[PDB]
């Protein structure tokens, strides 16, 4: 608001203690986002690893499992998703607490745990179980008896592999299937841009820069001009903060829904 | 600082924000172009000859760049006093146009060049208007006028009852014979020539020696500026936080070499939303860059005032090379020097942490920092986040594991359901029992009812919330 | 005669370097697909009101159209602008000139009373000229290179870069074109807003009208 | 108390305690049938 | 001039009260969401088996 | 806030672009209100009789 000017600070200090809330609200929402991602992803106590030799009754998990040759220990689908979407006057952006490496490790641990042990790893100690018996157990829960799976294993394996290949190709080919994340990024960038663009507004003063009017006038009405600029910028900043609060509430609700879905469906059967 | 910003004498374990810091600019650099359109005022003061007092010459001068300081310090002037015009500040004044009136007068006629004055030449030859005129400069010319000058080459008009308007010249020489009754009752006589010759002699005194007089009048705020005074300049400094008026327009930041290319006519550039990023100087015609000086908030990590009395300082988004510059080496207390240099400058992805040593182990932490690292108090050590345990389950083609014993556990879970049903009075907050306050508030519309409705709605909502969350059964069992 | 000016009349509005940014500007411009009064003065120099800026063009690669005289009365009462060429330098005189019936010039002069200012500067070819005069500043563009791809009509996209500006501080409402003794276009421009696209080298590569079509 | 006030809650703590006691007695003696 | 001074005071205090009311509304909405979740949990995990 | 006036618009245009976002925060919810009722009912692919 002041841009390193002493008289601006002198006039601003008489407006009361407003910066305290203007900063505490942003700190609160930032802490909320950090706790939000930590709660969504950190849902396991250990880090399991896939066995070096893989014989999953016929299924092929090569594309979904992480690959050692990849740079950031990421699978193919994660690389496609990252490559799909793509995106300073007192405003700063703080780095997130958890960078992508820990996220990849968490996803790999969850995937290995659900592949090897099933659902018992989310309710105690992980237990080894062959994959075919796990699929028989899962079919037994939707009304189809286990006798069906053990006589149609090859057909199911082929259908699963064909489906996963087709979905990989579709995701690599589908356009605007990731509109939500791009929309969120665009909204945030537009909000920051329209906040930083407000500096050039005249707000009814002589000019948009403090030094010029300070050096071309005298205090009795210079203070009036300064007060007009100050109050205009206060309303602009308050509007931006309120919009940020509303968007943060929306994202919090969405992330809570995502966490519920992840805890219910990944670690069990719905 | 933490205790001040928290307004308490006890501080719990965690990270807190106290203030922010900026890099102070060091010096200033002024850069103006080579060229300076010199104006030929030498031919004005040092002209070979001047006209008479009744027929002085006028010339038009504009679009000039002349310095008033080069003539103020010259001692070849008898006196330099101006009416309302500052001799020193004339170097920083721009005028619409300038008018010069050069002639020669007698020694005692110098004082006649002033507004609201009575004199023969002040009211008969040249009249100063009743407004602002720049000023008059006079100097001795006895070397070229009192010895080699013409005996009758200088003439003054002794014509009365014909007070001329300001800025008026009447070079028409006519015999002054009335030709009517009011001259001795006769026509033809009482004929006096309008012009008379000066009587001057070589070194005859002070009141008769001819003096060269130039009156400079300046017009302001009548037209776009054409004449302005020159100003000084200096060299440039690189790779420092400098504020400047570089090539006119100002700006602050650090200068770096740039590889971009500019069209042969384009002054400067920018990237987004009036943010200058490239300026070229006329002296070098080389493209450069502007980078804003680094700044940012500070943070204090503490393990709790109860347990200990030692803290770790963290600067956000600052490289090592500016850490001694981030906080001045010899401006704060010597206690800030233990947390200024030395110690341990652990530069990480999220700035620089100073005051805590670095260990290459990894354990679970409790005070987050960011970028995957966090610090804890075992002194204070900052390490990398640990994801937890590490084990591999021996998956096999025909092996299963079946539990044989069981345990029963009890867990707790806390959920808020309500807050305090508060309210604020509508007008008592801003009036406090004053009739003038209510009278002025009645002109601001129905803000009162709008503000009062929301609080009542919230209170009823909280009551309904508690009622629906606790009341589920229709009876009471014992 | 009427001719359809497809997309000519786009120039750099300011002296600020940009790159890969779409800039929406609101200045004086010639609308797209405009109508221009093609003149065929070959065996005709009528009085053309200035109307605050006029487009210009030419096709002849010789020295027949030489000077552009501007003013408001074309009389010794008021100073009149005279900008003429000499095949080696360009001379501009703003001093008071009397009326000229059929002045002839080529590589007239009535009087020079009350003289105040002077200026001296340094398929066929195309010379797109755009003049403007606001707040006492009279400035002129130029583009002296055509594209040898298609004959007839001034089609194609190119930018205009300014050359000269003079702080005369005088009023002009009429102008005449001076010829010699023995086909130039004219268009009118009014302040409609545009959208401009800048290249990575700071060169205008595309312009789109903002008040022409709903798609626009 | 210069223009601001705090309204008391509708349900006092005794009612909440009685609700919790009733719920617990029902879930011990009857189980899920009382729901 | 008293009217000018009272105008300034009213403007400032009205802006402050507006900000306070908005913050209270947001916090109340969030608490309502949390209490709805708590009500669902108590209805399901207590009266039956999850 | 102008009521078909020129001076009001001239004085308003210098305040910046408040109305640019004041006219978008409403269109966002206006668009959202359609998806809200579209995704709650359109849960079938055919129409039975
Ligand atoms: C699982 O799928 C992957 C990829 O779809 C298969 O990888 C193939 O590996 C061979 C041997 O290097 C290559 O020649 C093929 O080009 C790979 N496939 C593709 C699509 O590039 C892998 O063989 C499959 N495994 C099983 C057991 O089906
Ligand atoms: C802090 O500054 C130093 C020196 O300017 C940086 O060290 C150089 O960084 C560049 C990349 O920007 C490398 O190309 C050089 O090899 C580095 N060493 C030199 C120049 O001796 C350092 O990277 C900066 N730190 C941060 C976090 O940006
Ligand atoms: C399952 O674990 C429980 C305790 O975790 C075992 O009960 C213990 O048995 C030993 C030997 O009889 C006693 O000394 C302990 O006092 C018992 N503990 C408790 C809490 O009662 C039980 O034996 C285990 N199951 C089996 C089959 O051995
Ligand atoms: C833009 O400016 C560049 C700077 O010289 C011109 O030169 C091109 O530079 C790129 C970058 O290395 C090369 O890939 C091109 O081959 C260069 N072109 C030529 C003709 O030398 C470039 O021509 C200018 N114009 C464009 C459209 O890029
Ligand atoms: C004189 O002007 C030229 C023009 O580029 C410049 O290079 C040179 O540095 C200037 N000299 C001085 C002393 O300013
Ligand atoms: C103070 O610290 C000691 C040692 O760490 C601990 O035992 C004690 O519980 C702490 N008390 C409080 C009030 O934090
Ligand atoms: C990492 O561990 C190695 C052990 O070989 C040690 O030499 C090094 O100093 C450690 N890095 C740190 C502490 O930053
Ligand atoms: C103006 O231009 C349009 C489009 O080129 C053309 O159809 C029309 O004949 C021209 N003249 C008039 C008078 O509209
Ligand atoms: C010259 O012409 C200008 C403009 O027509 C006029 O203002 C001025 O009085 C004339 N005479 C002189 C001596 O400048
Ligand atoms: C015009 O150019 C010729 C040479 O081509 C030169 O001699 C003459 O002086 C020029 N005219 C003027 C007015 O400079
Ligand atoms: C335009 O001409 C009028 C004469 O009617 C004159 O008063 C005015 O000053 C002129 N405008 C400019 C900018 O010279």
């Amino acid at each position: 608001i002041c841009g390193d000017s002493t008289e601006c600070s002198n006039l601003l200090l008489q407006y009361g203690s407003f910066c305290t809330q203007l900063n505490r609200a942003l700190t609160g929402i930032a802490v909320e986002q950090d706790k939000n991602t930590q709660e969504v992803f950190a849902q396991v106590k250990q880090i399991y690893k896939t066995p070096p030799i893989k014989d999953f009754g016929g299924f092929n998990f090569s594309q979904i499992l992480p690959d050692p040759s990849k740079p950031s220990k990421r699978s193919f689908i994660e690389d496609l998703l990252f490559n799909k979407v793509t995106l300073f006057n007192g405003l700063t952006v703080l780095p997130p607490l958890l960078t992508d490496e820990m996220i990849a490790q968490y996803t790999s641990a969850l995937l290995a745990g659900t592949i090897t042990s099933g659902w018992t790893f989310g309710a105690g100690a992980a237990l080894q179980i062959p994959f075919a018996m796990q699929m028989a157990y899962r079919f037994n829960g939707i009304g189809v008896t286990q006798n069906v799976l053990y006589e149609n294993q090859k057909l199911i394996a082929n259908q699963f592999n064909s489906a996963i290949g087709k979905i990989q190709d579709s995701l690599s080919s589908t356009a605007s299937a990731l509109g939500k994340l791009q929309d969120v990024v665009n909204q945030n960038a537009q909000a920051l841009n329209t906040l930083v663009k407000q500096l050039s507004s005249n707000f009814g003063a002589i000019s948009s820069v403090l030094n010029d009017i300070l050096s071309r006038l005298d205090p009795p009405e210079a203070e009036v001009q300064i007060d007009r600029l100050i109050t205009g910028r206060l309303q602009s900043l308050q509007t931006y903060v309120t919009q940020q609060l509303i968007r943060a509430a929306e994202i919090r609700a969405s992330a809570n829904l995502a966490a519920t879905k992840m805890s219910e469906c990944v670690l069990g059967q719905s | 600082e933490t205790k001040c910003t928290l307004k308490s004498f006890t501080v719990e374990k965690g990270i807190y924000q106290t203030s922010n810091f900026r890099v102070q600019p060091t010096e200033s650099i002024v850069r103006f172009p080579n060229i300076t359109n010199l104006c030929p005022f030498g031919e004005v003061f040092n002209a070979t000859r001047f006209a008479s007092v009744y027929a002085w010459n006028r010339k038009r001068i504009s679009n000039c760049v002349a310095d008033y300081s080069v003539l103020y310090n010259s001692a070849s002037f008898s006196t330099f006093k101006c009416y309302g015009v500052s001799p020193t500040k004339l170097n920083d004044l721009c005028f619409t146009n300038v008018y010069a009136d050069s002639f020669v007068i007698r020694g005692d006629e110098v004082r006649q060049i002033a507004p609201g004055q009575t004199g023969k030449i002040a009211d008969y030859n040249y009249k100063l208007p009743d407004d602002f005129t720049g000023c008059v400069i006079a100097w001795n010319s006895n070397n070229l006028d009192s010895k080699v000058g013409g005996n009758y080459n200088y003439l003054y008009r002794l014509f009365r009852k014909s007070n001329l308007k300001p800025f008026e010249r009447d070079i028409s020489t006519e015999i002054y014979q009335a030709g009517s009754t009011p001259c001795n009752g006769v026509e033809g006589f009482n004929c006096y020539f309008p012009l008379q010759s000066y009587g001057f002699q070589p070194t005859n005194g002070v009141g008769y020696q001819p003096y060269r007089v130039v009156v400079l009048s300046f017009e302001l705020l009548h037209a776009p500026a054409t004449v302005c005074g020159p100003k000084k300049s200096t060299n440039l400094v690189k790779n420092k936080c400098v504020n400047f008026n570089f090539n006119g327009l100002t700006g602050t930041g650090v200068l770096t070499e740039s590889n971009k290319k500019f069209l042969p006519f384009q002054q400067f550039g920018r990237d987004i939303a009036d943010t200058t990023d490239a300026v070229r100087d006329p002296q070098t015609l080389e493209i450069l860059d502007i980078t804003p000086c680094s700044f940012g908030g500070v943070s204090v990590i503490t393990p709790g005032t109860n347990t200990s009395n030692q803290v770790a300082v963290l600067y956000q988004g600052v490289n090592c090379t500016e850490v001694p510059v981030a906080i001045h080496a010899d401006q704060l207390t010597p206690t800030w020097r233990v947390y200024s240099t030395g110690s341990n400058v652990f530069q990480t992805r999220a700035g620089c942490l100073i005051g805590a040593e670095h260990v290459n182990n990894s354990y679970e932490c409790d005070i987050p920092i960011g970028a995957g690292i966090c610090a804890s108090y075992q002194s204070i050590i900052a390490y990398t986040m640990s994801l937890g345990a590490e084990n591999s389950v021996a998956y096999s083609n025909n092996s299963i594991a079946i539990p044989t014993n069981f345990t029963i556990s009890v867990t707790t879970e806390i959920l808020p359901v309500s807050m305090t049903k508060t309210s604020v009075d509508c007008t008592m907050y801003i009036c406090g029992d004053s009739t003038e306050c209510s009278n002025l508030l009645l002109q601001y519309g129905s803000f009162c009812t709008q503000l009062n409705r929301a609080l009542t709605g919230i209170a009823v909502e909280q009551d309904k919330n508690t009622q629906e969350v606790f009341a589920q059964v229709k009876q009471i069992y014992k | 005669a009427y001719t359809n000016s497809f997309t000519r009349g786009v120039y750099y509005p300011d002296k600020v370097f940009r790159s890969s940014v779409l800039h929406s500007t609101q200045d004086l411009f010639l609308p797209f697909f405009s109508n221009v009064t093609w003149f065929h003065a070959i065996h005709d120099n009528p009085v053309l009101p200035f109307n605050d800026g006029v487009y210009f063009a030419s096709t002849e690669k010789s020295n027949i159209i030489r000077g552009w005289i501007f003013g408001t009365t074309l009389d010794s009462k008021t100073q009149s602008l005279l900008i003429v060429n000499n095949a080696t330098n360009v001379v501009i005189k703003v001093c008071e000139f009397q009326f000229c019936n059929d002045p002839f010039l080529g590589v007239v002069y009535s009087s020079a009373n009350n003289c105040t200012f002077e200026y001296v500067s340094q398929f066929k070819n195309l010379r797109e000229f755009v003049f403007k005069n606001i707040d006492g500043y009279f400035k002129i563009y130029s583009k002296h290179t055509p594209i040898n791809l298609v004959r007839d009509l001034p089609q194609g996209f190119s930018a205009l870069e300014p050359l000269v500006d003079l702080p005369i501080g005088i009023n002009i409402t009429r102008f005449q074109t001076l010829l010699a003794l023995h086909a130039y276009y004219v268009g009118y421009l009014q302040p409609r807003t545009f959208l401009l696209k800048y290249n990575e080298n700071g060169t205008i590569t595309d312009a789109v009208d903002c008040a022409l079509d709903p798609l626009s």
